[PDB]
């Protein structure tokens, strides 16, 4: 994905 | 005398779930595709002797 993508940033947020 | 409580106060507990899938897949369709069953040669005869 894109750095600056925002489906990016959902990805980051999982498996905490 | 002594009465119970209305309910007990529980253990609360936090569920945390995850489910991750990836799916990849090929396709390919390349050649020439020729004719496998054609016509053969053909013979007759016809004759009235009377």
């Amino acid at each position: 994905l894109p750095k600056g993508s925002t489906t990016r940033d959902a990805v980051d947020r999982t498996l905490g | 005398l002594a009465t119970p409580s209305p309910f007990d106060m529980e253990k609360m507990v936090w569920l945390d779930v995850n489910i991750l899938e990836i799916r990849k897949s090929v396709l390919e369709n390349f050649g020439v595709d020729w004719s496998k069953q054609i016509p053969g040669p053909f013979a007759a005869f016809g004759k009235d002797f009377v």
